[PDB]
RNA sequence: AUGAUUAGAGGCGACCUAUUCUCAAACUUUAAAUGUGCAAACAAACCGGCCUUAGCCAAC
RNA sequence: GAGUACGACCACACUUGAGUGAAAACACCAUAUCCCGUCCGAUUUGUGAAGUUAAGCACUCACAGGCUCAGUUAGUACUGAGGUCAGUGAUGACUCGGGAACCCUGAGUGCCGUACUCC
RNA sequence: GGGCGGCAUAUCUGUUACACGACAACGCAGGUGUCCUAAGGCGAGCUCAGUGGGAACAGAUCUCACGUAGAACACAAGCGUAAAAGCUUGCUUGAUUAACGAUUUCCAGUACGAAUCGAGACUGCGAAAGCAAGGCCAGCGAUCCUUUGCGAAGAAUA
């Protein structure tokens, strides 16, 4: 059936950068720049700004996440994988990445979550008849994995 | 000590297990016009018009009607004489009463058997009382005793 | 570490069925079924609108401790009875929802031919005129649990009745067309919105291409008289509006006796005891 | 459910899972007996015309 | 025999696992110039009709958990009225009346309105 | 006994209290003379405490799922509340005036304090039905004396 193909829904872009200030409005341009759309500052629980993130989705996203694998040699650890069915991984030095080094900024360190998921979804975030989603439509690890491996290169095995 | 508005009402102003919640829409709709004879329970959840704890279960006659309250009238024995009070309480707190229903069934049951017998119909058979003699015909038959085993069955041990 | 032990059953309270189902808002519903209780139970009506996927209901409603009562329904799967067989959904048709049903309501009343309404939309506000010269009918708006913004069709339909000839109390302040920083109303993106000039431009702009309006493309539907089919549409409903389109195997399973549902029972333990 | 409280067993020292022994004026799902409010046709209630209202309802 | 909109009562209607679904609906679904709103057309708003019953939804099943109505527990626990009753007492039975609860065990798994539509 | 001590001297919640209401002790466990232009009013949008699987520094933040309230409502306690009465946000001043309307609690059916149902004016929020004359329920004061505000300017052969 075809309405049960696996999709990426989304993508998170976060980087926590402790104290605010400088480094926390360089951080946010940078990830500003890096993302094309306006990031949003996250507070602590303390009332304080400590982390600045954003969500992308879409042909963009699907663009993106290329200079991730490519960073990370196209290779991830079993443990990285969840039994919701998503995963996400940890960069350093997002020259790396290649975002043309500028003095103004110094080098940051970011951490990239991806959400996948089948269409359908809506039923359970929809205002009207808000319901919820079947388990066998559901996403398990073993089909998440399988997906890496047949859009991608394979994965490591590790207990911890 | 203390002599508040609603002291010593913890059980009194209370909802019921697994029965919580705000009035339902019977309660909106329900007509209520002067002279009737309405019961005086207190809602917990409204919080607002809510009777003394004294009216909480008793029954009157409404004598005046607003947009959102009920006026009624209460008898309340003080000393030696009753008094009629006059209470004024939101709407969600009262309820029609069946205190009457007994004496309307019988009114309109005269009417009808009056109407048959000018119409010259056939009236029903008038009952007869269970307390008269007659034969009784026995089916099974026991005897009735005490027996060993009920002593023994009395130990629990 | 199980949240849902024997006693979180036992002590759980169900909410109302259609709170569960998610289609009744019941504190809007009090208020709006709320009246005066010096009136004594007089008729109260609502005019309540529901936009699904690919129609839209309007239904005239009035409250009852039995269950409501509908007084009159219009649909917009009618439309090409009178006129306009395509979109079925945008802001004519709901205009035209709202006109079809106001008609057949006062028709149905008797009070038509006295209150007219307006011929012809010219999207400005006019004040309705309520008790709060014999007074028009009233029935006030049900919108569910639709988000209420500027431009939205259950506003559509509530212009469609008003233009009709019933008095629905409001204000102009969520017609397309509404400055929020001017508190001033244009009435030519109303009448704009109302005729669907928006339509036309986004099927000519489509058009000058090279799945979206398949069937308009597949029709021979220029996007230049979109606003005479909507005139006559309109002309139509006015004239005759008591018209609609041109006119038991069983499926059920039966549900198995709690004596055969036993024996299954029995059968199956004996097989295990067997097999053992 | 809240608050106390003894022991063994299974999964696995800890924990979860069902149990198990004993309890609460300021704990309770359930719930008496004795109570307590109202009504049981004569200034009332019931059944079909008429008059008035600056009350309700789009109107009657 | 079914569906949609508005509903009354508010678990016999809930929760967990499976299976089935004629027609028309409902729904997933496509898209972002305008109305509108977000970090994100995700939610919401506007405009459509290329696909699907995968999910929601409806029905059926389970020596299912809950829930509802009965039986048993039991004339037991408790209790109104009485004695120049028994007993050192604690307390108990008797006489004229009223009368429970848990565990355990049976049966069941929504029903009733208004309007429009499909077999 | 009195003294010393302490307020049981005005007053609020739970229990004593005996399934309507009422009921004492220098009985038990605790509170009150404050605080708030928002912590008042309204509309909209969200769902809390906690748990589990994941993401560099990171043994703070991001994401998914479960979650009948196990959180929160200034303060003591009880009750109540889930598309809210909780959290965020936008606009506001119903915490104004209110013709000597009626009533509840204490009770002598007196007052004071607190509270409930209303009619009129001008408003606030909302598309609308509607909601609101403070923060539900403790947080307060006679005669005499002192002190402040309204009897604006204009017009009547009265
Ligand atoms: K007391
Ligand atoms: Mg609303
Ligand atoms: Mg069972
Ligand atoms: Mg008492
Ligand atoms: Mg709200
Ligand atoms: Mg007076
Ligand atoms: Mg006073
Ligand atoms: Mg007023
Ligand atoms: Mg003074
Ligand atoms: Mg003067």
């Amino acid at each position: 059936n075809p309405m049960r193909e696996i999709v990426v829904k989304k993508l998170c872009i976060n980087i926590c950068v402790g104290e605010s200030g400088d480094r926390l409005t360089r951080a946010s341009k940078v990830l500003e720049q890096l993302c094309e759309q306006t990031p949003v500052l996250s507070r602590a629980r303390r009332n304080e700004k400590i982390a600045v993130h954003c969500t992308v989705r879409g042909k963009k996203a699907e663009e993106l996440l290329e200079k991730g694998l490519k960073v990370k040699e196209f290779e991830l650890k079993s443990y990285n994988f969840a039994d919701t069915g998503s995963f996400g991984f940890g960069i350093d030095e997002h020259i790396d990445l290649g975002i043309k080094y500028d003095p103004s900024t110094g080098i940051y360190g970011m951490d990239f979550y991806v959400v996948l998921g089948r269409r359908g979804e809506r039923v359970a975030h929809r205002k009207r008849k808000c319901s919820r989603v079947g388990h066998s439509h559901h996403v398990t690890k073993e089909e998440a994995m399988k997906w890496f491996e047949k859009v991608h290169d394979g994965i490591i095995f590790q207990a911890k | 000590h203390s002599y508040g508005y609603k002291s010593g009402t913890r059980h009194l102003f209370a909802k019921k297990f697994r029965k919580h919640g705000v009035p339902s829409v019977s309660t909106i709709l329900t007509n209520i016009k002067v002279g009737d004879y309405v019961d005086v329970v207190a809602d917990s959840a409204v919080r607002e018009g809510m009777p003394h704890k004294y009216y909480h279960g008793r029954t009157g006659i409404v004598w005046n009607v607003t947009p959102r309250g009920v006026g009624v009238i209460i008898n309340k024995p003080v000393r030696t004489r009753t008094l009629r009070k006059r209470i004024c309480v939101r709407f969600e707190h009262v309820r029609k009463s069946r205190c009457q229903e007994a004496f309307k069934a019988k009114e309109h049951q005269f009417q009808a058997y009056l109407a048959a017998k000018k119409a010259g119909k056939a009236l029903p058979p008038l009952q007869k009382s269970s307390r008269l003699g007659g034969i009784v015909r026995p089916k099974n038959v026991e005897v009735l005793a005490r027996r060993v085993a009920d002593y023994e069955a009395m130990v629990p041990y | 570490k199980v949240v849902k032990n024997k006693a979180y059953f036992k002590r759980f309270q169900v909410k109302y069925r259609r709170r569960r189902e998610g289609k009744t808002d019941y504190h809007a519903r009090r208020q709006m079924v709320l009246q005066d209780k010096t009136k004594f139970g007089s008729p109260k009506y609502r005019l309540v609108v529901r936009i699904t996927n690919k129609d839209i209901i309007a239904q005239i409603v009035q409250a009852k401790i039995v269950g409501d009562e509908v007084v009159m329904a219009a649909y917009a799967h009618e439309l090409p009875a009178f006129g306009i067989e395509h979109g079925l959904t945008n802001y004519a048709a709901a205009y035209a929802t709202g006109l079809l049903l106001a008609r057949r309501t006062l028709a149905k009343l008797g009070i038509a031919d006295k209150f007219q309404g307006a011929k012809e939309a010219d999207g400005s506000y006019s004040a309705v005129r309520t008790k709060k010269e014999r007074f028009p009918f009233k029935a006030i708006l049900d919108v569910g649990l639709a988000r209420t913004t500027t431009g939205a069709r259950v506003f559509g339909v509530l212009k469609g009745a008003v233009d009709g000839g019933m008095a629905v109390p409001h204000r102009p302040n969520r017609f397309p067309g509404y400055n929020k920083e001017k508190s001033s109303l244009d009435a030519k993106v109303h009448r704009d919105r109302i005729f669907g000039k928006h339509v036309a431009d986004y099927l000519k702009q489509v058009k000058e291409e090279a799945v979206q309006f398949s069937k308009y493309m597949a029709a021979k539907v220029l996007p230049e008289s979109i606003e005479g089919m909507y005139k006559k549409a309109h002309a139509a409903i006015r004239a005759d509006p008591s018209k609609s389109l041109p006119k038991h195997k069983s499926y059920k399973t039966k549900k198995l006796s709690g004596a055969e549902k036993r024996a299954a029972a029995k059968a199956k333990v004996a097989a295990i005891r067997e097999r053992l």
